Parts: structure tokens; C-alpha cells; sequence
């Protein structure tokens, strides 16, 4: 009950749970736009007048 | 500095007449120069008023005429060098603050304005220390921008 109610699919004698989640790989484009966002903010506060 | 002229009456001028006729202050914007005094433009000439009165055409030229092309723009400094200027900034900062804290140790103990007047030779290092930052900053900044905006517009 537990084998079929939970995971761990018992092929070849073997109890299995995904415990890796790697999962991020090489993003730089989510960078390349919020990073952009930030800097010219950045660059908004530091000339205006205030 | 340009001045145009028109030369006074050939005298007859006992009269007392005035050389012009006036309806306007139009004319009376202007303070005369000593210099033409002296060589005595109210007493045998008079100025007139110089205007400019640019066209459309010419004035669209006027601005293009430093406009630099759009290939420069995106285009980045290199990485290296640019990192060696970094350094030299940066290890120039110390002697700056160094120098600080005893500018800042030392204030009032005198009077005011013998302050200055006893800072002509040696340097002020706040401002020496200001004014280097706005070249870490700006430099920096926009070349991480450039480069941000860049690594997307090409593929």
C-alpha cells in the first residue's frame, strides 16, 4: 500500500526517490534583463535633483 | 564681437539736432564701451543693432552637424586595461583618506577664513577624494549597461 500510494517504483528490487532537483542551468538572460532594470535605477537616484 | 556704424551728419550739427529719430527703446538696450568713447563714436558716427535670423533649413543642419554614428554606440571598451584603470583609482583613493583625517582633525582650530587663506599651497583632499568618485561611477555603470543590453540584441 504505501509502494503504490507513495512512489519509489520497485522495478529491479529498487526503491528510488528523487532527492537531486537540480534543475537551474545557465540563465543569463533573466539576469540580462532585470540587472538592466536595476542599474539604470541605479542610475536615476544619483543625478535628479532630490 | 562685430559692430556695424553709419557715420553722423557732415556737422551743420550746432543745431543741437539729434542725429536719429526715436519711437521706441528699441535702440537704448545696449551700454557703449569706453574704448569707442574714446575714439568718439557719439561724436561723429553711431552704432546699429546686429540680429541674426536663421532659416528652417540651415538650423536642421545646424544640429546634425555633431551628431556621431550609431556603429559607436554599442560598442565596448576592452575588459582588460579597463580593469587596469580600476586599480589605479582605487590605489589612488588611500593617500585622499589619509590626508582626510587630519583635515578633519584639525578644523577650527584656528580662525575661520585663515583656513583658506593657509590652503593655497597644499590641496584640499575633499575634493580630490569627491571628484573621483563620478569616474568609478559612470564608467562602471555604463559599461555594465552596454554590456547588459548587448548580450540580448545579438542572437
Amino acid at each position: 500500500d504505501y509502494a503504490k500510494k507513495r512512489g519509489w517504483v520497485l522495478g529491479p528490487n529498487n526503491y528510488y526517490s528523487f532527492a537531486s532537483q537540480q534543475q537551474k542551468p545557465e540563465d543569463t538572460t533573466i539576469p540580462s534583463t532585470e540587472l538592466a532594470k536595476q542599474v539604470i535605477e541605479y542610475a536615476r537616484q544619483l543625478e535628479m535633483i532630490v | 564681437v562685430i559692430d556695424a556704424f553709419r557715420l553722423i551728419n557732415a556737422n551743420m550739427m550746432v543745431l543741437g539736432h539729434e542725429p536719429r529719430q526715436t519711437t521706441s527703446n528699441l535702440g537704448h538696450l545696449n551700454k557703449p564701451s569706453i574704448q569707442a568713447l574714446i575714439h568718439g563714436l557719439n561724436r561723429h558716427y553711431y552704432s546699429i543693432t546686429i540680429n541674426y535670423r536663421k532659416n528652417e533649413l540651415e538650423q536642421k543642419m545646424l544640429l546634425n552637424l555633431h551628431k556621431k554614428s550609431w556603429m559607436e554606440g554599442l560598442t565596448l571598451q576592452d575588459y582588460s586595461e579597463h580593469c587596469k584603470h580600476n586599480e589605479s583609482v582605487v590605489k589612488e583613493m588611500l593617500e585622499l583618506a589619509k590626508n582626510y583625517n587630519k583635515a578633519v582633525e584639525e578644523e577650527d582650530k584656528m580662525t575661520p577664513e585663515q583656513l583658506a587663506i593657509k590652503n593655497v599651497g597644499k590641496q584640499d583632499p575633499k575634493r580630490h577624494l569627491e571628484e573621483h568618485v563620478d569616474v568609478l561611477m559612470t564608467s562602471n555603470i555604463v559599461q555594465c549597461l552596454a554590456a547588459m543590453l548587448d548580450t540580448v540584441v545579438f542572437k
